[PDB]
């Protein structure tokens, strides 16, 4: 849904602790401000992407203290109060399975904290299990959960009587399927590979951006103080500019890389916002849009820089 | 008497849905809502 | 429903006739495009390490030999200035194409149809949409049904009658607290629980939370008044 | 006749088959024709 926000001190990356290099960097005009307008246009939309996905709920819906769902046990996907952040049991698996300045580079915080993403997710989950799709299309109107599922069975072309007759089995199957979700997430490393790959990239890219400073670009040293101590002004500037030209291309390559990556993350946030609207706030007739089978309902789960949908289907 | 303030943002009004194993809410009326969406 | 629609289109004008900022998604595009051309014209003023930013100041001064070392600097810096602009525009064009492919899909599914996709064609139960053009863009007026004034009811998954369980054909069972009704799921309009409103399956021993109420069979009275029609025909016959 | 609808004769449908179609109305009236008949047979006495 999002990637890390970055901004960079173009003048500190290219020319950190050098008045001479800073006075030469003025020859390129707006070759640094544009870079900062590009990284800001990316950072502003990471907050947009997150909202588009999570903030689809008008009110912070809460679940009833008494869990009379008729058998369906959502305790593993509902908030757990005995925590500093009220994440669910499955959300605290997801947050563990993904593992996460002198160069003028810095990382900016997201506008919504992980607690606020968890509150939006809790409200979505609460409204879904207390009111069905009705909170997506008006005010949340309560309905009993088994009865709500009966409608969902009619939505897949199955007659409501079938659900009532197998209610307990249907409840058991669900409770057993949510049991397997945790085990899978607890045991298996590669399950969150999509979210770890975004973090790995954000890290490889910044690592490559910093490693470039050590490069000569054909200058006599990669250190501005060596060039400025050993050579006279009219010779030293050439070696300083040699680094500048190469550093400024090392920044322009990074910013371009982030822009291209940011378009992939936006397409994924726009898809995740569509799965939130169509699979969580509704029931979907679109084949393979909300998992394999006949989609019944979905539960959203927050993960580091992303979203998990637990899709429920009749097979 | 004006100033800049700084605050933790609210996520929305808090709502406790009146769920029970035998209660349903049914709308006795409707509104027609026209909403504008702008796309490049 | 018509007065609501006419009032909702009224507010649409009011809002657009009032606020300065409603088309912020389209102005942004104009602002981005302009800013990129104004930045590209500003690049021309840069020396890139040449003795001047102006070729006429170099040609008039340095002879061809001394000039080419300066002209090359200006060529090198400008070439990148153009490459930067064209890379920004190729990336930015893919943002606009993704939005044009979405707008073409909202035209097909919201205007040329009625969408069942949740929140695709506005916030509600989508009914229809009307397209309106804007500078380099489209505006969809999405008309939606929003349910407005709910009442709480008691409810049941089935009704039990002659030991048989009864479920709604379309609708849901509700009670006002004393009497039982079947109603459509999205608007309170109650009916007597009739065989024509319900279907049977199994008996009252398998459904969790089933309730006892009578299920009316409109055929009985029309046969029962016929019984009275038969009776009185036998009575009048008990005369000769 | 409650699960099904009628449209056209059989000849036109490729692969149509023969089976009876029950009418709940038939007996609901035939058990009323025995309610006619037993009331008539009683009336024979007086
Ligand atoms: C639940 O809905 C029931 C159906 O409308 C309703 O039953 C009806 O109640 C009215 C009175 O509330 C009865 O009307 C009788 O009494 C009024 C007032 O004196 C007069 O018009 C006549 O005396 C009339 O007979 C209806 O006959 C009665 N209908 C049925 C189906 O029995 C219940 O009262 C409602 N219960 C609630 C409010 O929870
Ligand atoms: C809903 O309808 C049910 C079906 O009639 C009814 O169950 C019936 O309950 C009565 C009252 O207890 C029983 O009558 C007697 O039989 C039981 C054993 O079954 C004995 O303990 C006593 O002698 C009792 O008086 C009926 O036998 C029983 N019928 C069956 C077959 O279940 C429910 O009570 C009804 N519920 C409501 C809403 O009142
Ligand atoms: C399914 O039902 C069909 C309609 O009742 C039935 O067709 C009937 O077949 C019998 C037996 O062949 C015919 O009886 C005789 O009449 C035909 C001319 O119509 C003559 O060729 C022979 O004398 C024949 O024995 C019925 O006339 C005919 N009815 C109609 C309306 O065509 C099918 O046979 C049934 N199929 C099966 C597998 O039982
Ligand atoms: C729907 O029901 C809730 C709660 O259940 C009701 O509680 C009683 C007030 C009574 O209506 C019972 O038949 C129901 O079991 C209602 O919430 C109540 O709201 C009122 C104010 O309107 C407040 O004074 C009560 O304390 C609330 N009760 C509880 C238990 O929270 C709610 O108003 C009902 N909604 C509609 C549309 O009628
Ligand atoms: C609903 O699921 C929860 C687990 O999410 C069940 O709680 C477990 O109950 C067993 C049996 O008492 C305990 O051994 C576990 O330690 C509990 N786990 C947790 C995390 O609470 C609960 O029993 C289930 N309830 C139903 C309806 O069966
Ligand atoms: C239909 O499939 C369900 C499983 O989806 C079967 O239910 C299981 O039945 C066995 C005994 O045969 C129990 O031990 C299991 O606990 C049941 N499942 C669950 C999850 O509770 C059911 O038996 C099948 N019905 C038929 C006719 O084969
Ligand atoms: C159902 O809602 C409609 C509005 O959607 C209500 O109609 C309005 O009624 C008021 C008077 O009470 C009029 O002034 C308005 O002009 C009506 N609306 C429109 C847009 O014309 C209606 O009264 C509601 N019905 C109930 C029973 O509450
Ligand atoms: C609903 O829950 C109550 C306890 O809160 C219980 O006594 C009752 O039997 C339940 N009814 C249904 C529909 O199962
Ligand atoms: C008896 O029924 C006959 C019709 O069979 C009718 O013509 C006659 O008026 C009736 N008379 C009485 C007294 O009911
Ligand atoms: C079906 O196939 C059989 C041969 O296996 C053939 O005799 C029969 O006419 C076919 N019927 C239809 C409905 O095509
Ligand atoms: C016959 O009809 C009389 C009324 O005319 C009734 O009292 C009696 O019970 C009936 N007997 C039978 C055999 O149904």
């Amino acid at each position: 849904v999002s990637m890390t926000k970055t901004s960079v001190d173009c003048t500190m990356y290219i020319c950190g602790d050098s008045t001479e290099c800073s006075n030469l960097l003025l020859q390129y005009g707006s070759f640094c401000t544009q870079l900062n307008r590009a990284l800001t246009g990316i950072a502003v939309e990471q907050d947009k992407n997150t909202q588009e996905v999570f903030a689809q709920v008008k009110q912070i819906y809460k679940t009833p203290p008494i869990k009379d769902f008729g058998g369906f046990n959502f305790s593993q996907i509902l908030p757990d109060p005995s925590k500093p952040s009220k994440r669910s049991f499955i959300e605290d698996l997801l947050f563990n399975k993904v593992t996460l300045k002198f160069n003028g580079l810095t990382v900016l915080p997201p506008l919504l904290t992980d607690e606020m993403i968890a509150q939006y997710t809790s409200a979505l989950l609460a409204g879904t299990i207390t009111s069905g799709w009705t909170f997506g299309a008006g005010a949340a109107l309560q309905i009993p959960f088994a009865m709500q599922m009966a409608y969902r069975f009619n939505g897949i072309g199955v007659t409501q009587n079938v659900l009532y007759e197998n209610q307990k089995l249907i409840a058991n199957q669900f409770n057993s399927a949510i049991g397997k979700i945790q085990d899978s997430l607890s045991s298996t490393a590669s399950a969150l590979g999509k979210l770890q790959d975004v973090v790995n990239q954000n890290a490889q890219a910044l690592n490559t951006l910093v490693k470039q400073l050590s490069s000569n670009f054909g200058a006599i040293s990669s250190v501005l103080n060596d060039i400025l101590s050993r050579l006279d002004k009219v010779e030293a500037e050439v070696q300083i500019d040699r680094l500048i030209t190469g550093r400024l291309q090392s920044l322009q390559t990074y910013v371009t890389q982030q822009l291209i990556r940011a378009a992939e993350i936006r397409a994924s946030a726009n898809l995740a916002a569509t799965k939130m609207s169509e699979c969580v706030l509704g029931q979907s007739k679109r084949v393979d849009f909300c998992g394999k089978g006949y989609h019944l309902m979905s539960f959203p789960q927050s993960a580091p820089h992303g979203v998990v949908f637990l899709h429920v289907t009749y097979v | 008497s004006q100033s800049i303030i700084a605050y933790t943002m609210s996520l929305g009004a808090e709502n406790s849905v009146a769920y029970s194993n035998n209660s349903i809410a049914i709308p006795t009326n409707f509104t027609i809502s026209v909403t504008t969406e702008i796309l490049p | 429903i018509a007065n609501q629609f006419n009032s909702a289109i009224g507010k649409i004008q009011d809002s657009l006739s009032s606020t300065a900022s409603a088309l912020g998604k389209l102005q942004d595009v104009v602002n981005q495009n302009a800013q990129a051309l104004n930045t590209l014209v500003k690049q021309l003023s840069s020396n890139f390490g040449a003795i001047s930013s102006v070729l006429n100041d170099i040609l008039s001064r340095l002879d061809k030999v001394e000039a080419e070392v300066q002209i090359d600097r200006l060529i090198t810096g400008r070439l990148q200035s153009l490459q930067t602009y064209v890379t920004q525009q190729l990336i930015r064009a893919a943002e606009i194409r993704a939005s044009a492919n979405l707008a073409a899909t909202k035209m097909s599914e919201c205007v040329l149809g009625q969408s069942k996709r949740v929140d695709f064609c506005g916030k509600g139960y989508h009914l229809m949409s009307f397209p309106q053009s804007a500078p380099h863009g489209v505006v969809f007026l999405h008309v939606t049904y929003v349910p407005a004034q709910e009442k709480n009811f008691t409810t049941a998954p089935a009704i039990c009658h002659d030991g048989k369980a009864h479920f709604p054909r379309e609708g849901v069972f509700v009670s006002n607290g004393t009497h039982w009704f079947v109603t459509q799921r999205n608007f309170y309009e109650p009916q007597i629980i009739t065989t024509d409103n319900t279907f049977v399956s199994g008996n009252c021993d398998v459904v969790i939370g089933i309730v006892n109420n009578t299920v009316y069979d409109p055929l009985q009275p029309e046969l029962d008044s016929f019984k009275e029609e038969l009776d009185k025909y036998f009575k009048n016959h008990t005369s000769p």
